[PDB]
């Protein structure tokens, strides 16, 4: 019942720019391996035990952030359902610690070596102890995302990652088929060791605000080449075709040469020489076979485009000027075959970014090719295991391909315009990828409300690292997270990303900044007026008007505040040193604003919006979304109904709600081994407990989840289906085979409505309202469900002490959706019973005040800690690898909602 | 829009040589119709200068220029069209940049007035102001980026030394042609000269400015000191000489609105390092600035001229201040505001100077002489209570905020405590009280709201003319 306070430390968790993950189509290597050897480790720094656990975790969804967090702190690795970790002793998944065995068991300890394992294909997971196998797998997890190697720890540790080759060197060696993850560094980036998603990061003046990063996906290795199925073909456009494939074919011979490359008998890479080399016909046909299917998607592109080409002009067509090789250069051949000039040849920047889009195309087109043969990628070329740097789509590409596969394409453009085609490109049609919401691409930091200002003037500077998107300025106690800064009436800022200011909408005003500019936001509650100036120069509107804003409402008072977008970097000066200041005395000492925080012993306390969604109550004034508590019947029981204010209005806001029950039911620690009138006996003995969600009619049961949720849930997706649903099975066997246990842990157990319907793609709408009933034994720890008291097949089974909360996830589509229900089938105690412990033996339902429904919401305000774990990254060398060391203790005190088990 | 290079490049280059040289052949001669004419070619002209991408001034580099007829065009092209086969052949008559800079020096130092340099000023000097910039950006001294910077020699010799040279020779100019009745020009030249004045070095200020303002307050203060006499002398012989001093006023305002537009922008780029390192010149500029304001604000008919000057003239003033906004790119208030008034603009823009000089601690014993001048104590009064209230001087201990004030007021290079004297701080405090009180009068006149005109009576009392 009441808050619980406990000092807990810091835990960091560090990863290689490693990301692996497996997609149909994909370019990456299924099997990878990597080690972890310890060197120092503390047991006992704090009263708290040291922290360290090695493990893969998945890009999305791990978002392991300082202090506050589930259970009572110390996020890390198998602390929630992205992650899986091992401690020496025990396998760690959604913050459950599961047992394992190895020999000589012991918790982490210097000198020893984790050898970690992925399998994609399984997928499975798998850990060895000095060379000893751990007996436990992870297995059946989610493949939504890019896999990466991470250590978590708190302070007190030495460790070193070993990803084979030139970084690190294993000590035992890896299982067949599992490449090193330095295989997997790509080539526009160098292997690093950094954090995972950091607000914050050390600069030279100061600490750097961090905006979100931009990470990949596990879709973007899969080479998406533009369909060729639907081609018509003029008949000069199949023999042109061909002359083109010859004509790219001995250019590509020539420049072999002219690099320096000779003829061989046999071919070899090292070498750097191919046989073809002889004569244009001499060369293999399997050469021009390759060079003509290419060759021919080039004009299947061209029309996929649907450029316009036409035969311009005749004469050019009929007569080809021919290049003449220089007579002085010699060659084994003795014949060269001429290709046309290209200087005579003309390209417009439409041409230009064409050739870019075509050869982006064809060098996927080739590594479609390369995947359905079976190659995949990596940064050493194996050619007898089918492993290639090359093969990943072009944007990933490194530059100078890129360039020779422009230079090769732009020269064919010109080849077909010295034949005379000429070709008119379509025009460009903009498009939004909306790959992440501006929900979790924004983060607003601001200062405390306690630092809030109702008088006076205030001077406080702002620099920008990026030139991106960022906004500066002064905000209202009340400001939301979600709202982008200025669109609605609680922020006054500025964003010089495209030169504008923002309340209530967006106006031009001032310049755009460059890197390294710096702005001083200026607020004047004595003339109510707001002033920006750049390097030290007031900006100006479109207008002589020196100030920004003008007859500012002073009201509960105003806050600094700034907002980065993904990868923004600002710095954030408050004033508590006036000498850091630059442009101060420039303006604004004169003026008289004297610093946000110029006499503070204390740095300014910050707080960032959180993109972790987490579920609060209904707001009563929430525009959109109504709960009615309705009293018990005798005909029916206690009710929550859901309705939809503003449904077939314009403004309506239909998208996906994720609802819950304030309070949970908890499942027995130890499980038991092995005219509707209730029987007293059984209904007082029982251990089972139900619940009913009805689904309005008009509301399509096919938008409907129904079931329950562990607190840890907090995935907010648009595009929910049962699939998005994470899960993982924990199996535990002998040391020969033999599992001795399998083990399924999910966050969230539900049935779909669609299962229940009865199919209606004919007369879809139904009069009747749906009725979902959910029934837990607790000393089992089973779970069931009913449609219209008709058994579901669907059946889930827990582990002990497991919380869960009725849940109902639900598109709206009428505009009265759901009713949790809250009554007793025959002999089955309501969830009143379970819920409060005075209500145990009571069969009779009720709604207690405490008892609400709960919306996500995906963002929410945190407090940033004064400060951060420090932790010193370093290669320490080719064969020791990379070293990860902390040695500063931090600690937090915790306070821990038991009811939510968060902290 | 930069769209010069692509435009003008061959036919089009050839008709713009045209038109600039028979403009300029048209300077030779004088009439009527062409002393009314300039103005517009002389417009024109410096338009051209900007767009057009071959540099006409500085031809013997022109080959390295790619944007150019003779580079484009092969020998045996060219005599299809008509050419000299020379860019110098072209039209010999526009002299080279250094001979007409070098005229120029020659008529500012020997004092020429309008009537023997009104081609230079009407159109040469624009085309200058125009054309120096454009090349100053192309030429060294430019951001160069590697490649571009090694493999072309730039065609253009043109430095920030051409355009402060420049920029001190219109100030002669200015200061030649101060007294004189009929300066229309002024204006104009001041408006072409804007641009050059961001590349205008440090010693430009004690060099040419301070004379200038030195000289401009000479003048008010004579003026004003007239219309004490006439004041205190009362006849209908008293109401003769006020068009005297009213067309004082009018040429003292309007050498003012040609002066200071340039100084406002010099001001601007060289206010952070005045404020950073403290400097004597900029703290007598802001002295002189201030005693201008001072006079303006207590003279009536001062402030009427400068706006008949204004109204008539059809000064916008919205150029000067913002012009910024223009390079960087993205309605009576607008024809005449006391914001506008280029006069409150500058002493608001010199001001942070003026309150740099006095130290925080100094703060009450403005207040105290602020209050004084509102009792309108005069300046050696004000001085001699200073002298008797130096004591009160404000306590660093006692505020908290003085502490970081003053120790940064330490921190100045040029600003130290032992160097402070009573005399330096009571006339310091002196200067800035009579600025921050006059100012406090223009900036809430209370002239507005003394008798609101919401005109019921006039309309009810147009029927009653009817």
């Amino acid at each position: 019942l009441l808050l619980q306070t406990n000092l807990i430390n810091y835990v960091t968790s560090i990863r290689p720019n490693i990301f692996v993950g497996r997609a149909e189509g994909s370019t990456q290597y299924g099997k990878w391996y990597f080690e972890v050897m310890v060197d120092e480790v503390v047991p006992f720094l704090t009263a708290q035990a040291t922290h360290l656990r090695v493990g893969w975790a998945l890009t999305e969804g791990y978002s392991p952030y300082p202090g506050g967090g589930e259970g009572w702190g110390g996020n890390g690795v198998g602390d929630d359902l992205y992650s899986y970790g091992f401690d020496g002793l025990h396998l760690w998944t959604g913050h459950v610690a599961r047992p394992v065995t190895s020999p000589g068991q012991h918790l982490l300890a210097p000198e020893d070596v984790v050898s970690c394992c992925l399998d994609l294909s399984v997928p499975s997971i798998s850990f060895r102890i000095n060379g000893c196998p751990v007996q436990g797998v992870f297995e059946a997890f989610n493949l939504d995302g890019l896999f990466f190697p991470v250590v978590s720890f708190s302070a007190g540790v030495k460790v070193r990652f070993l990803l084979g080759g030139r970084h690190g060197e294993f000590k035992f060696l890896p299982p067949p088929g599992y490449a090193p993850c330095h295989e997997a560094v790509l080539p526009r980036e160098r292997l690093r060791l950094e954090p995972i998603k950091e607000y914050r990061r050390e600069g030279p003046r100061g600490p750097h605000l961090v905006g979100p990063s931009r990470c990949l996906s596990h879709t973007d290795f899969v080479p998406c080449p533009v369909d060729t199925v639907q081609i018509v073909l003029p008949p000069h456009l199949e023999r042109i075709r061909e002359k083109l494939a010859e004509n790219i074919h001995e250019l590509w011979a020539l420049t072999r040469i002219e690099q320096g490359w000779t003829y061989g008998p046999v071919r070899d890479d090292n070498k750097r020489l191919h046989p073809c080399l002889v004569n244009f016909h001499s060369l293999p046909e399997p050469e021009r076979n390759y060079n003509l299917q290419m060759s021919g998607e080039t004009l299947k592109t061209l029309l996929a485009l649907g450029c316009h080409v036409g035969m311009a002009d005749e004469k050019a067509e009929d007569n080809l000027k021919k290049t003449k090789l220089p007579k002085t250069y010699m060659m084994s051949n003795g014949y060269k075959p001429a290709p046309l000039d290209l200087s005579h040849v003309r390209l417009t920047p439409a041409q230009t970014t064409l050739v870019d889009r075509l050869a982006e195309n064809g060098h996927n087109v080739w590594a479609r090719d390369r995947v359905a043969q079976g190659w995949s990628y990596s940064a050493v070329q194996d050619i007898p295991a089918r492993r290639n740097p090359r093969l990943v789509p072009y944007r990933l590409l490194d530059e100078a391909t890129k360039r020779s596969n422009r230079d090769s394409l732009c020269q064919a453009v010109r080849t077909l315009l010295g034949y005379g085609y000429n070709i008119e490109p379509p025009d460009q049609e903009p498009s939004q990828v909306e790959n992440q919401s501006r929900w979790d691409r924004v983060r607003i930091f601001r200062a405390e409300k306690s630092y809030t200002v109702q008088s006076g003037r205030w001077y406080f500077e702002f620099e920008a690292v990026t030139t991106g998107e960022m906004r500066v300025g002064w905000a209202r106690p009340e400001l939301r997270p979600d709202v982008e800064l200025g669109a609605d009436e609680l922020a006054y800022v500025f964003n010089g990303h495209r030169g504008q200011r923002w309340h209530l909408g967006s106006e031009p005003f001032g310049r755009p900044w460059q890197s390294g500019d710096v702005v001083g936001c200026m607020i004047d509650l004595t003339e109510n007026t707001i002033i920006f100036t750049l390097n030290g120069e007031v900006l100006m509107s479109d207008s002589g008007s020196e100030t920004a804003f003008r007859e500012i409402e002073i009201g509960d008072g105003f806050l600094p505040v700034c907002s980065l977008g993904p990868g923004q970097v600002g710095h954030l000066n408050l004033g508590q040193d006036v000498s850091s200041l630059r442009f101060f005395a420039i303006c604004g000492l004169q003026e008289g604003f004297e610093p946000f925080a110029i006499n503070m012993q204390r740095p300014v306390t910050t707080w960032f919006s959180k993109s972790l969604p987490q579920f609060e109550p209904v707001p009563p004034e929430h525009p959109h979304y109504e709960v009615a508590r309705m009293d018990g019947t005798v005909d029916t029981p206690p009710c929550l109904r859901l309705a939809h204010r503003t449904w077939g209005s314009q403004n309506s806001l239909v998208e996906m709600l994720f609802l819950r029950l304030s309070l949970p039911v908890q499942f027995h620690q130890h499980f038991r081994c092995t005219d509707n009138r209730d029987d007293p006996e059984i209904i007082l003995n029982t251990t089972t407990y139900y619940y009913s969600v009805r689904v309005f009619a008009g509301q399509e049961p096919s938008c409907v989840w129904v079931g329950w949720v562990t607190p840890d849930y907090h995935q907010h997706d648009m595009n929910f289906d049962l699939s998005k649903v994470r899960a993982v099975t924990v199996t535990m066997g002998d040391e020969q085979g033999n599992v001795h246990s399998s083990l399924k842990c999910s966050n969230c157990y539900m049935v779909w409505g669609g299962d229940f319907v009865s199919p209606g793609q004919q007369g879809r709408i139904s009069h009747t309202d749906l009725v979902i009933g959910c029934l837990v034994d607790l000393a089992t720890g089973l779970m069931t469900f009913t449609a219209n008291g008709k058994e579901s097949n669907t059946f889930f089974q827990v582990e002990p002490n497991t919380k869960l909360f009725p849940a109902v996830f639900v598109l709206p589509t009428h505009q009265n959706v759901i009713q949790f229900e809250l009554g007793k089938q025959k002999n089955i105690m309501p969830l009143s019973a379970a819920m409060f412990l005075s209500e145990r033996k009571n069969p009779a339902p009720q709604c207690p005040p405490r008892l609400e429904v709960q919306m996500l919401m995906p963002v929410s305000w945190s407090r940033m800690p004064n400060h951060f774990l420090q932790v010193e990254t370093r290669r320490a060398g080719e064969r020791l690898g990379w070293a990860v060391q902390c040695q500063d203790p931090l600690t937090m005190m915790a306070l821990h909602i038991p009811e939510e088990n968060r902290c | 829009h930069q769209f010069g290079d692509d435009v003008i490049l061959d036919d089009v280059q050839v008709s713009c040589y045209r038109t600039l040289c028979s403009i300029y052949s048209l300077g030779t001669t004088k009439n009527t119709y062409v002393e009314k004419l300039r103005p517009a070619l002389g417009e024109c002209l410096a338009r051209l200068a900007a767009a057009m991408p071959v540099a006409f001034l500085e031809p013997q580099l022109n080959e390295y220029n790619a944007c150019s007829v003779y580079t484009t065009k092969s020998p045996r092209e060219r005599a299809i069209l008509g050419l000299p086969n020379s860019v110098e052949e072209m039209c010999p008559d526009i002299p080279v940049l250094d001979r007409l800079m070098a005229d120029i020096g020659g008529l500012a130092e020997s004092g020429a007035r309008y009537t023997e340099m009104p081609h230079v000023i009407e159109i040469t000097l624009p085309m200058l102001c125009s054309y120096l910039p454009r090349w100053w950006e192309r030429g060294p001294e430019a951001p160069p980026p590697a490649l571009p910077a090694g493999a072309p020699p730039p065609c253009t010799a043109v430095t920030s030394d051409h355009l402060n040279s420049l920029l001190g020779n219109i100030l002669r100019i200015i200061v030649n042609n101060l007294g004189i009745d009929e300066a229309t020009w002024m204006k104009r030249l001041a408006v072409f000269a804007q641009p050059i004045v961001s590349r205008a070095r440090p010693e430009l200020l004690h060099s040419h400015f301070i004379p200038t303002i030195g000289r401009l307050r000479k003048r008010a203060g004579k003026v004003v000191a007239e219309e004490e006499q006439l004041r205190l002398e009362a006849k209908a012989e008293a109401e003769e000489g006020e068009l005297l001093v009213r067309d004082e006023f009018s040429v003292l305002c309007r050498d003012l609105y040609a002066l200071y537009p340039l100084l406002i922008r010099y001001v601007d780029n060289n206010r952070a390092h005045w404020l950073t390192e403290p400097n004597a010149n900029a703290e007598e500029l802001f002295r002189m600035v201030g005693e201008i304001f001072i006079y303006w604000s207590k003279s009536h008919n001062f402030k009427r001229e400068e706006q008949n000057f204004v109204v008539q003239n059809e000064i916008n003033n919205m150029s000067f201040l913002t012009a910024d906004s223009k390079s960087k790119m993205a309605r009576r208030g607008d024809r005449y505001s006391v914001q506008t008034s280029l006069i409150v603009a500058t002493l608001k823009k010199m001001l942070p100077i003026g309150l740099n000089m006095c130290a925080p601690t100094d703060q009450d014993l403005i207040m105290l002489a602020k209050t004084r001048y509102a009792l309108k104590d005069t300046d050696e009064e004000v001085r001699e209570f200073l002298q008797n209230n130096l004591h009160l001087q404000g306590k660093v201990e006692g505020s908290p905020s003085l502490r970081w004030q003053m120790a940064l007021y330490r921190g100045l290079p040029g600003r130290e405590e032992d160097a402070d004297d009573p005399e330096k701080i009571v006339r310091r405090v002196q200067e800035v009280s009579a600025v921050l009180y006059h100012l406090e009068q223009t900036e809430h006149p209370y002239k507005s709201k003394k008798a609101v005109w919401h005109k019921l009576l006039s309309k009810q009392r147009r029927r009653a003319v009817v």
